[PDB]
RNA sequence: GAAGCAGAAUUCGGUAAGCGUUGGAUUGUACCCACUAAUAGGGAACGAGCUGGGUUUAGACCGUCGUGAGACAGGUUA
RNA sequence: GGUAAACGGCGGGAGUAACUAUGACUCUCUUAAGGUUAACGAGAUUCCCACUGUCCCUAUCUACUAUCUAGCGAAACCACAGCCAAGGGAACGGGCUUGGCAAAAUCAGCGGGGAAAGA
RNA sequence: AGGGAAGUCGGCAAAAUAGAUCCGUAACUUCGGGAAAAGGAUUGGCUCUAAGGGUUGGUAACAACCAACUUAGAACUGGUACGGACAGGGGGAAUCUGACUGUCUAAUUAAAACAUAGCAUUGCG
RNA sequence: GAAGCCAGAGGAAACUCUGGUGGAGGCUCGCAGCGGUUCUGACGUGCAAAUCGAUCGUCAAAUCUGAGCAUGGGGGCGAAA
């Protein structure tokens, strides 16, 4: 029945099972359960913000879109101020995203990569690698890297949100300080 | 066209007769005895449509609209008109009376 | 429960199982020659739902 | 009600939970542990038999073919 | 013939095969029900009549075993 | 080294011990799956209504046979033959022994025996 | 005749239904079906009525001429029977099973067998 | 009775409903044809070294069929017995 156990046991069981649960459905439910309770409300995380980071961080690169789509509201929902303290390793998980071979998690990386910009803008421009790095894996998934052979230059919305994404990197990196 | 024209003359296959329907159109206590016979609940319609002079139970108001167009509906009407034969009817024509003093 | 019946089989308002049954079968069109409901069949499909789970039902837990 | 029913049982002897479905089982792999513990228990012997016995239609041959998956 | 066998209904035993000893349900595989006076037991087969199981040519499927051809603890269909 | 929509198989880790392989012994985790089966079928099974000679329980009719006649006309099979009873150690008897008995020539059926199954 | 599966391993066989018009048609479902579901009312003959057209000709919305088959309605009438012979679905509740249409053991087995679409894997520039 | 098409009633449109038209489908009943499910079927030294009757499956296609040609036995061919 699992109706006996509290609220925060029903929380770090539902993270659990979002983390290492084998059926994609059964993930989906799990995160949605969670980004439904830390929507009505974000006094109720036992584990904290730092927690939920560390076990669903890993989960970007996950093959289930709509899992992929949940954690990206999971991301929009948790709260800004403890998300900006974190802005390298969750730079590390975005990097990782864009590498990644699949087109569909490289897009849905860049999503999570745009709420990380307009959520914590100067902690990205500003951490230990989040320029120089995070510049250098745009010129690799977009191929504009500057024995005697030539080669080839290297899909239409794919390139559209990537060069999206780059230039509102740029307009943070570079905006107007007051 | 009728069902089972094989075995249409057996007593189990039999139908109401002419008098008995005319006694029954006479009489509404006969008609009652008739119905009280049956039980209502497996007869179509729960009972509530009854051709009297055809004796027959129907499903609906449109089926017995239907029926009361039909040339057997008419034969039963034209039977009635001349009237059934009876008893008194087979004494008069051997020409035997009762004498009850 | 009724309201399970009810849900199930579209059916409300019979007074007891002889009628229930018998609604059951002129909706369901179970009728034998001469128009009269087969209750004996429709009889026979609910208690085929009912040990195979198309109908709801259990026991009750004794309580402590 | 069957978590109810579940601890009025296992007051008498070891339970399990069980929806024996091929396509979608429920209590499979705690049964699959039990069974292993069992064997733990009788290694010396070269195999163990699990008799199924109940009711008809209580799920006995539906039980054998979730545990199988065939 | 005997028995607390009052009568009724019987029980045990004896002579006796003259005369009868039925109709049905159940195959997820020999006992129940009723009528009847009663529904006794066997042999002539069991030391080339017909028809259902044991039962088993060739087709096919599942289970166990085998590297395999295949076999079987077996189960099903024609 | 890799590979299980290859055949297959159905757990893991730690402690102990330290050539090689084994094992034993404890301790501890012990889970993929809970809140479309239609249509079609000389496929197999159970039941209900109707239905009727399936049965109670058999009766009657028609045609073609079977039957008789004119003509025509085989085959299978065949040691010899064909009534039983008891005995005939090799649980066999149609011939032997001992009895019952036993009368020409035939016709239609019949399936006990003999015979008869590319047996 | 009466009974209606009491027969039989087993409704084997036979009987029962059957054409057309109209009323009506459930669960389930891949929404396409199921479905002729199921369950009912009628059908002969005769005498009529009504509707559905063509050609030619200056409100032609009219005249003349010509033509054949369907459809609907009404009265009368015979009756034991009206798809009068012939022709022609019995139906329903479920279970297992193979997706379906199709194919094979000529001469004992037509099937859960084979094939099929769909799915996956392998080798090869 | 599938697409496509016509008209009407709505709906701002998209579309919704109704009445038609149309004639698709390895759809269906069914004649020929093809095949061979069932019958204590007929026949059993038969009309027949596989036939006959009723019944049954399919019938616009993975349907039926002729002639010419190709594949020849430690081979072929096989919707596979
Ligand atoms: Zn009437």
């Amino acid at each position: 029945t699992t109706e006996g156990l509290d609220s925060a046991e029903l929380f770090k069981q539902n993270l659990t099972l979002a983390v290492n649960a084998k059926s994609d459905n059964q993930r989906r439910d799990a995160l949605a359960y969670v980004t439904n309770q830390l929507s009505a409300n974000p006094a109720n995380n036992p584990v904290g913000t730092v927690g939920v980071l560390t076990k669903v961080l890993p989960l970007i690169t996950d093959g289930a879109s709509s899992v992929r789509v949940q954690l990206l509201k999971l991301f929009r929902t948790l709260p800004p101020q403890e998300v900006r303290p974190h802005a390298e390793k969750i730079l590390l998980y975005i990097r990782g995203g864009m590498t990644h071979l699949s087109n569909d998690v490289r897009t849905d990386t860049l999503n999570v990569l745009d709420w990380l910009l307009e959520v914590a803008g100067d902690e990205v421009v500003s951490c230990p690698g989040g320029w120089l790095k995070t510049l250098n894996s745009f010129s690799s998934m977009l191929g504009w890297n500057p024995k005697g052979w030539t080669s080839a230059p290297k899909g239409p919305e794919s390139q559209a949100k990537q060069i999206q994404v780059l230039a509102k990197f740029l307009q943070t990196g570079f905006r107007p300080e007051e | 066209g009728v069902f089972a024209k094989r075995t249409m003359t057996k007593t189990r296959r039999r139908l109401r007769d002419l008098d008995q329907i005319e006694r029954d159109l006479r009489s509404p206590r006969h008609l009652q005895q008739y119905k009280e016979t049956k039980a209502a609940e497996d007869l179509p319609g729960l009972g509530l449509y009854y051709c009297i002079e055809c004796a027959k139970w129907f499903e609906s108001e449109t089926s017995l609209v239907g029926h009361r167009k039909g040339k057997p509906h008419k034969r039963r009407l034209k039977q009635l008109k001349e009237g059934a034969y009876t008893h008194e009817e087979a004494m008069a024509a051997i020409g035997y009376r009762i004498d009850n003093g | 429960k009724q309201h399970h019946m009810e849900r199930t089989y579209e059916l409300r308002g019979w007074k007891d199982h002889i009628e229930f049954l018998e609604m059951l079968a002129r909706k369901s069109g179970r009728l034998l020659k001469g128009g009269e409901p087969d209750v004996d069949g429709v009889a026979k499909q609910v208690l085929n739902d009912f040990m195979r789970g198309k109908i709801p039902w259990f026991t009750p837990a004794p309580e402590p | 009600q069957a978590a109810a029913w579940i601890r009025i049982l296992q007051k008498d002897h070891p339970t399990c939970a069980m929806r024996a479905s091929i396509t979608n089982p429920f209590g499979r792999g705690s049964l699959i542990d039990l069974l292993r513990q069992f064997s733990v228990l009788h290694k010396d012997r070269k195999q163990i038999s699990v008799g199924l016995i109940g009711y008809p239609n209580v799920g006995k041959s539906s039980i054998i073919n979730a545990l199988r998956g065939k």
